[PDB]
RNA sequence: UUGAACAGAGAGCAUUUCCGGCAGCAGAGAUUUCAGCUGU
């Protein structure tokens, strides 16, 4: 009779030498591993609780603020860690933000400083050294847009006549600007918006569409000859700068309050308005709003992309901040502070990762876009652990458990019952309008991302 | 865990190799648990070299085995699928990982190349290329290294270009050793025979010298003169003028008895024109070193010098018509030399005479030449 | 078991292998190291005849405050108490809730009586001397441990004569008299 | 890509008794690839796995296989398992209950009497011998070696690694079964009462009690599947318990008289129980068929156990008998004693054995390895049974080789992922589905809309009264069963239109009748 | 991104290869300044490609001193050289990270394509494989790091003060 | 902004241009592998 039994032997399993790991025989039968739905929604629920535990999203404030609360923000799309920052009483600073500390400050204006961007100067008589000098150009309602030099240590190539090396100047006020992504150009929005370029004192071209102002102003990042404009008319204006002219505009129920375009797409836009929620259009059709992102209680102050393309920050006027993706349509993080009043400027850094906010208390704060993530570098070990905790979360998202985890914040007082009135006063009102079509005939069913665009020119077929 | 993922990849190829019908299972599953052990003791702690080693012989020993059943079992050579390649691309890897972890020991990269370069047509020069970058960057100062890669881009693919650009890489990099400055001309005389040898064939079927080795020799002289008094007298130069001179004086033996082997080895290159091409190394050292090596000391090295001048056409067989031509060159040498010379005169003398006695009927034109030279 | 990091015990907070909440603080084991009491299950025997006394003096609190049963029975409950010796002192009602205690009752077993009366010098000493058979209450010899000493029951606690114990304390003072074979 | 062994490693899923999105179609489209891109990845796992299982083979006719003996086997086999084939004779304490940690490294043995003895039975360590002078019953480890508890003459006990008492379950009144689930943390009892009691041993909150309300638990054993509790009552009854719900999830009627053992296979499919009316029986669990009924066994089966590779251990007293093969669907499994005339379609036992002084207290195969211990009237026996073990354990499951730095981090890490006790339901795979309410399709909120305007108008089109239909013989007629399901005094109008259209009914097929 | 890395050593020169920029923003947090403690996350970040040492004490106190006092030796030309892609000198240079901005300007001089960075990052990865030291270099150097920094610092210093044995 | 020749990198993308078929023969290195001509 043969015969044989298991012969386990102890060479493969515990090592002859101490100094090297024991070997891990694994043995994929679903008969060893039982409980394979709920083993992996605990690891999901832990997961959630320890995002809720680990969410710590204030990175830090950088400087001392400013002395009159921040109205412009802009970074530089070059540079990861430069950001530029002006107040109220018509200070601008440029910003390190590894140390959190200003490179210069500026009394730029007299008034409020309305717009700042950051350029390349394509000059052709000069040639813009950019290893060592950052360029940033602003506009006030003192009737001037000023271009100014900065001393950056950044690279160690060299070894100088810093601020205001030329004055633009208009004979009305301006509200916004923009500088095109090449080819020395700019744009100012004020009484009128104006086209420019750094070599030339004036200005080359009006492209207004009719005798209303203008509010804001975005360039396009690809494509990077679409402009966008707001006017306090509630209107948005397309322009095109191959035709050198408007292109279409709509008029919407309120004021968009900013623009920002996708980076990662091209032909949409996100715009930031005053009933108190966004709206992503299509440059192509703009009979419609391809989403609508709602959760905010006040009129929505700024919006920015992550470069990634893939998510929105929203700053609005309930002294708070919003991230939101962009297939969504809610909140998917809410950002506050007891300190923080009034967000009217964010920016989202071009690592995709922080959040850059100016209030209006005088301060600019660092957040984290992903509350609980930290920033060192990662073992393979925890970031395995990390990628199989996202994708759990994900497909266990809607389970009743954790979905009231994952989605549990603390709101201020003033916010949360802003938010339980609006609630009982939607309702109310969907109570009435299904009252309404049970007895009347021919009631439309207009969609809501139809329900805030009162006209548009240039109708389609 | 990384041993995980490395014996998971490799269960296509005993997919297919047990598809294949040359092994079975229950021995696939051999090779894998002896696999297993060797992928563990790769990356755990307390890793080896010889760990590496071995898990390379047993992956060579199984592809012989493998080769051995295909063409016992199918009777074809190859089976044109993954279980052919699949197991040298693990040596490869292997190799890769083991250069990656411990780049410290030349045995380990040379059987690297050594198996890069035997795995034939299968593989890339320009795989050879990248493994001969990576080394010679961690290796700049082993100059055997700079000697393999410039020799297999030489005498296997004949790139001349690149060759004299490794080359004088190599002599950027460590100006100090006299081995790379000898294969250096020892190239160059070897890519100028070969250039007049195929002019001799075209011209047999059917300018650029050796200038070329003279000036790298030059430069070979400079450097390798300052390399050595930079290296002795090492901190400072904390000696008076007695050790200065004693050191100068040594930095010339050096460099004279580098040259002294430069000729010893120059002389059998003999296609080109060697009497112009050792001529001129003659008239190279026969010029001042700055420390009277004629008129001082090392007047042995001068005698030596004015012996190889002498003989310097006398580099002849016993078949001595050169002799018959001009030695009356090498008399009027002797009488040139012991016009001056005290005790070098008689060594000179003595010299020349046992030197053509040992050189050189045929004792009778013999006993004329011992005539001439008694 | 293995001091968990700040995640895990922040996660998983009332996870604890020894102490639970049914232990009630681990007081059998407590007052059993303290009176060394050899069974496990002593405590508990005790602490069933003390929820006895204390449920009926909750039942008997619950009367009226002037009728002559609540006062007779109380006054009766704290009299047996007090002579069995439990109860310290028979003055206040609330001493049937408040000092009515399994150590009160474990204090008068036969060793803690012992070590009290000097006899061992300590409870282990006393328990190891009545299980060796020197100890006797009256004239009989008393064997076990467990062995509860009333009030006027311990002026009889003395040990056997032939003891080893009684020759060593006699023969210490050497007033040790051989006639009476110690 | 094919895979001979894909459906062990396949996952069923749920069934209606194709999409016009373009996302949701490739989205679907992607899971499906990846679901059979990781089924044929996960069962390429085959040739990694070190070991082959163990078995014993006649070689010829004359040879059968259940008279083979176990010294034959000790002599056959290596010097390794020989010694593990271990015997201790501890014959002054009572018949000594068996327990093995869940990998294979320490053994529990509780004396009738007194001696409860946790030892590593491989190396010659033990670690804590107790004589608790009071009739102990039953044991078992917990997350360990370190802990394990004991069911003594009442009360439940822990006690940690060197033996020092933890806990004294004041609950758990009278226990005579006792089992861990381990990736639940729950210690189960069950005894004399007729009460079933789930104790968190991590935390050490008592998580359920339920009434059996059939007297005295006679067996118990756990599903490891799914972690419900199979009780065997003096019904001859069975029922699957969980602790969330208070009635049993499923009462099976196994056997006549009592149940005297039960056990379940690992994979949860198979259930062996033996009866005190000489009946074994085979049961499928999933849909609760009964697969074999061995009825007339000489004498009743005291043990049943079952291995990690399905083999099946009764126990008869002083016999042992193994059968291989088992616990499958065919008749030509059913276990016989022996083979009328030779026939192969008979599963004769695998092996048998006879202690021959005594009767046998209970069974247990050793986890991963090829051993039966038998605790008996004079202590522990092994046997090695060469078909009994999963020779390819998980090494991040359960380690026979761990090490105490490993048992730490492996302690903390499943105590981290504790499954909470209300995720025991009779399939595992059932919380992450939706609810058996809640309508399949999701509801697009236009037909909210609708479904909101025939509850408005369910008044005058009677969309909430059964249909008027004459020919349906009108003593069954739906709305006269509406009328007397209805209490009989009360007068609402639903009730009303349902007397009107039931007089409609009425008057219809009177002419109806009429007509025809 | 700060591509390459020079870290000068008294054994040689070694040219490191940056693999993971660490962050730019967040650079003054807890966990991006304890990672350069951490070794296990800061082979994450540092590969060695090349160490080219050197030819004895000699030229170490060559080294030493045209690195103290700001030039570019043969020495370290030899190894850039050999290190550094052939980059443009007029659009997206190759990014070395020194720890010297005075020795930068010496780099651009005689490699044009090649921007040097000597701020708090390149400072921090400097000092990340100055604390770490003898473990990146993964056994590839003669004579141990510590006597080579006694004898550089001895010889060093009597050159400096022009100390005389006499 | 384009064009030109030059110097290259291994860091991308095709496709039927050949080879990974067989001998005869000489050559190459330490009895195994390596390197080209005339046809299948």
């Amino acid at each position: 009779m043969k015969i044989k039994t298991i012969k386990r032997s102890a060479d493969d399993y515990v090592p002859v030498k101490s100094t090297q790991e024991s070997q891990m025989p694994r043995n994929l039968n679903p008969e060893l591993h039982p409980f394979e739905r709920a083993r992996e929604y605990t690891k999901a629920l832990n997961a959630t609780k320890l995002e809720r535990m680990f969410a710590k999203p204030f990175v830090g404030q950088l400087g001392y603020g400013h002395r009159d609360g921040v109205y412009a923000i802009a970074k530089n799309y070059g540079s990861l860690n430069k950001l530029a920052t002006g107040s109220a009483d018509g200070v601008i600073k440029y910003w390190n933000m590894s140390t959190r500390e200003e490179f210069v400050s500026f009394k730029a204006h007299y008034g409020l400083v309305t717009g700042l961007c950051v350029t390349q100067p394509r000059f052709h008589d000069k040639k813009p050294d950019l290893k060592s000098q950052n360029f940033m150009l602003s506009c006030s309602d003192d009737k001037t847009v000023k271009l100014w030099s900065i001393n950056v240590d950044d690279y160690s190539n060299k070894n100088n006549e810093e601020g205001l090396i030329r004055t633009f100047d208009g004979e009305s006020a301006f509200q916004g600007i923009d500088s095109h992504r090449e080819n020395s150009t700019f744009a100012t929005g004020g009484a009128k918006i104006h086209l420019w370029d750094v070599n030339r004192l004036k200005p080359v071209s009006d492209l207004s569409w009719g005798a209303d102002n203008i509010t804001s102003l975005k360039f396009n990042q690809n494509e990077t000859d679409i402009l966008a404009s707001t006017g306090s008319d509630n209107s948005i204006v397309l322009y095109d700068l191959r035709t050198n002219s408007p292109t279409q505009k709509i008029v919407q129920t309120m004021r968009t309050n900013a623009i920002c375009w996708n980076p990662m797409e091209a032909f949409n836009f996100v715009t930031a308005n005053e009933d108190h929620n966004a709206y992503y259009y299509d440059m192509r059709n703009l009979s419609r709003s391809l989403n609508v992102f709602k959760d905010h209680v006040s009129a929505v102050m700024d919006v920015d992309f992550s470069p990634t393309g893939d998510e929105i920050v929203t700053g609005s006027y309930d002294k708070s901040i919003r991230i939101y993706k962009t297939n969504h349509g809610h909140s998917r993080e809410i950002y506050h502070t007891k300190r923080m009043q009034h967000v009217f400027q964010v920016k989202y850094s071009m690592d995709s990762k922080y959040i850059i906010s100016g209030s209006d208390d005088g301060n600019v704060r660092l957040w984290r876009s992903k509350a609980w993530e930290r920033s060192n570098v990662k073992t393979t070990r925890e970031k395995n652990k990390l990628e199989y905790d996202e994708k759990l979360k994900e497909r266990f998202r809607h389970m009743p458990e954790i979905k009231r985890i994952s989605r549990h914040r603390h709101v201020p007082q003033v916010i949360k019952k802003a938010q339980e009135i609006k609630n009982i006063e939607l309702s109310s009102i969907k109570r009435r309008e299904a009252n309404e079509r049970r007895t009347r005939k021919d009631m439309p069913y207009i969609s809501e991302r139809k329900k805030q665009i009162v006209g548009t020119v240039h109708k389609y077929e | 865990s990384k041993t995980r993922y490395y014996l998971e990849q490799c269960i296509p190829e005993m997919d297919d190799l047990v598809e294949k019908g040359l092994f079975t299972k229950n021995e696939v599953s051999l090779i894998m648990k002896k696999r297993t052990d060797f992928e563990h003791r790769l990356n755990s702690r307390g890793s080896s070299i010889n760990d590496y080693i071995k898990y390379i012989n047993y992956e060579s020993n199984v592809n012989k085995l493998r080769a051995k059943r295909c063409k016992r079992i199918l009777q074809v050579k190859k089976t044109n699928s993954l279980s052919d390649w699949s197991i040298q691309q693990r040596i490869g890897f292997i190799y890769q990982r083991g250069t990656n972890k411990f780049p410290q020991d030349l045995k380990f990269w040379a059987m690297y190349l050594n198996y890069m370069k035997a795995r034939g047509n299968q593989t890339s020069y320009k795989k050879i290329h990248n493994i001969y970058n990576q080394l010679l960057k961690l290796h700049p100062t082993n100059v055997d290294i700079w000697i393999s890669c410039a020799k297999y881009e030489y005498e296997v693919h004949a790139n001349f270009k690149s060759c004299r650009n490794i080359f004088q890489n190599g002599l950027r990099f460590n100006p100090d050793v006299p081995k790379l400055w000898y294969e250096y001309v020892k190239f160059e005389l070897n890519f100028i025979t070969k250039l007049i040898n195929r002019r001799k064939v075209m011209g047999l079927i059917n300018a650029l010298r050796g200038d070329i080795a003279l000036t790298i020799f030059d430069v070979c002289m400079k450097t390798l003169g300052k390399h050595y008094i930079n290296k002795h007298k090492g901190y400072y130069a904390i000696s008076d003028s007695k050790m200065n001179i004693e050191l100068n004086k040594e930095t010339l033996n050096y460099l004279f008895s580098e040259s002294l082997r430069y000729i010893k080895l120059f002389d059998e290159f003999l296609d080109l024109e060697r009497d112009y091409l050792i001529n001129h190394v003659l008239q190279f050292w026969k010029n001042d070193m700055y420390d009277l090596s004629l008129r001082k000391d090392l007047p042995e090295l001068y005698l030596k010098t004015v012996m190889i001048d002498i003989t310097l056409n006398i580099r002849y067989m016993p078949v001595e018509k050169l002799d018959i031509d001009q030695l009356q060159l090498s008399v009027k040498k002797y009488f040139a030399y012991i016009s001056k010379l005290d005790s070098a005169s008689v060594k000179s003398l003595k010299n020349e005479y046992r030197s053509y006695l040992q050189d050189n009927a045929e004792d009778d034109p013999r006993y004329k030449i011992l005539d001439l030279i008694i | 078991v293995r001091k968990l990091k700040h995640h895990e015990q922040k996660l998983l907070k009332k996870v604890d292998f020894l102490e639970w909440k049914q232990d009630q603080g681990h007081r059998d084991t407590q007052v059993m190291r303290t009176y060394h009491i050899q069974n496990r299950e002593d405590y508990h025997k005790y602490n069933r005849i003390c929820g006895d006394i204390r449920r009926l003096a909750n039942k008997l609190s619950l009367l009226p405050p002037t009728d002559p049963f609540r006062r007779k029975h109380e006054q009766l409950l704290l009299d047996k108490l007090y002579a069995m010796g439990v109860l310290t002192t028979k003055s206040k009602i609330s001493d049937l809730e408040n000092k009515v205690t399994v150590s009160a009752i474990c204090r008068r077993r036969l060793p803690v009586i012992m070590h009290r009366l000097k006899m061992a010098e300590t409870i282990q000493d006393a328990v190891k001397f009545i299980e060796q058979g020197h100890v006797r209450v009256g004239p009989n010899l008393i064997n076990d441990p467990a062995y509860l000493v009333t009030r006027n029951m311990e002026d009889y606690v003395t040990w056997v004569d032939n003891s080893k114990i009684k020759k060593t304390l006699l023969r210490y003072r050497n007033q040790i008299d051989d006639f009476d074979f110690s | 890509k094919e895979r001979e062994n894909q459906n062990k490693f396949e996952r069923s899923t749920y069934t209606n008794n194709q999409t016009k999105d373009k996302k949701l179609r490739a989205g679907l489209k992607k899971i499906d690839e990846q679901y059979k891109k990781a089924v044929s990845s996960a069962a390429a796992t085959d040739y990694l796995l070190p070991e082959s299982n163990g078995y014993l083979e006649p070689e010829n006719e004359l040879e059968k296989t259940f008279k083979v003996q176990q010294s034959e086997i000790k002599s056959s086999v290596d010097v390794s398992t020989a010694n593990k084939a271990l015997d201790l004779s501890l014959k002054e304490f009572g018949p000594y209950h068996i327990k093995y940690a869940k990998n294979g490294t320490h053994l529990l043995i509780t004396g009738r009497k007194g001696h409860v003895a946790s030892m590593d039975w491989r190396k010659g360590q033990l670690r804590a011998e107790l004589f608790l002078n009071e009739t102990c019953h039953s044991a078992t480890y917990l997350q360990n070696e370190q802990y394990f508890a004991v069911a003594q003459k009442k009360y439940t006990f822990i006690y940690d690694h060197e033996g020092t008492e933890l806990h004294r379950l004041k609950q758990h009144i009278e226990a005579r079964h006792l089992d861990f689930l381990p990736y639940h943390y729950l210690l189960v009892t069950a005894g004399e009462t007729g009460w079933l009691k789930y104790h968190d041993v991590s935390t050490g909150q008592l998580v359920s009690e339920l009434r059996t309300k059939a007297g005295p638990t006679m067996a118990m054993a756990q599903n490891p599947w799914n972690a419900v509790m199979h009780l065997g009552h003096s019904n001859g009854t069975v029922s699957l318990w969980s602790p969330s719900m208070p009635e049993p999830l499923v009462k099976l009627l196994s056997a006549r008289g009592p149940v005297n053992s039960i056990a379940i296979d690992r994979s949860g499919y198979y259930m062996a129980t033996t009866g005190a009316d000489r009946s074994m029986k085979i049961w499928d669990i999933r849909n609760f068929k009964q697969l074999h009924s061995v009825e007339s066994l000489p004498t009743p089966g005291t043990n049943v156990s079952i291995s990690d590779t399905g083999l099946l251990a009764l126990s008869r007293g002083p016999h042992v008998t193994l059968w291989k093969d088992a616990l499958k669907l065919s008749g030509d499994s059913k276990p016989c004693f022996g083979s009328m005339g030779g026939n192969p379609h008979r599963n004769t036992p695998y092996m048998s054995h006879l202690f021959a002084g005594n009767k046998v207290e209970n069974l247990g195969f050793v986890p991963f390895e090829d051993l039966l211990g038998v605790g008996h009237q004079t202590g522990i026996t092994n046997l090695i049974v060469p078909g009994a073990g999963e020779a390819n354990y998980d090494a991040l499951e359960l380690n026979p080789f761990e090490t105490k730095k490993q048992r730490q981090e492996q302690e903390v890490r499943t105590l981290l992922n504790k499954l909470p006790a209300d995720t025991i339901t009779l399939d595992p795979n059932s919380i992450g589905s939706v609810d058996k309410r809640s309508s399949t399709i999701r509801l697009n909120a236009k037909d909210l809309a609708q479904t909101t305007m025939d509850a408005n108008n369910k008044a005058k089109t009677n969309s909430d009264i059964p249909d008027v239909k004459p020919d349906v013989k009108g003593k069954n007629s739906g709305l006269r069963s509406f009328l007397r399901k209805k209490t009989q005094n009360v007068i609402d109008e639903r009730k009303l239109r349902v007397q009107k259209q039931l007089d409609k009914e009425k008057n219809i097929r009177k002419r109806n009748h009429q007509i025809k | 991104p700060i591509e390459y890395l020079l870290f000068e050593e008294p054994t040689g020169y070694a040219v490191f290869k940056v693999k993971l920029q660490q962050d730019d923003i967040g650079s003054r947090l807890k966990e991006v300044q304890e990672q350069i403690n951490d070794f296990g996350a800061f082979t994450k970040l540092i590969e060695l490609v090349s160490f080219a040492p050197f030819k004895g004490a000699a030229e170490a106190l060559e080294n030493a001193n045209d690195i103290s006092e700001g030039l570019v030796s043969e020495s370290l030309k030899a190894i850039l050289d050999l290190n550094l892609p052939k980059a443009s000198s007029k659009k997206k240079n190759i990014t070395l990270a020194i720890s010297d901005k005075n020795l930068g300007p010496s780099i651009k001089e005689e490699f044009p394509y090649v921007d040097c960075i000597s701020n708090e990052l390149a400072q921090d990865l400097i000092r990340g494989v100055r604390l770490h030291g003898e473990k990146l270099f993964k056994g590839l150097q003669s004579g141990d790091l510590e006597r080579a920094q006694l004898g550089l610092g001895h010889a060093y210093s009597r050159a400096k003060v022009k100390f005389s044995v006499q």
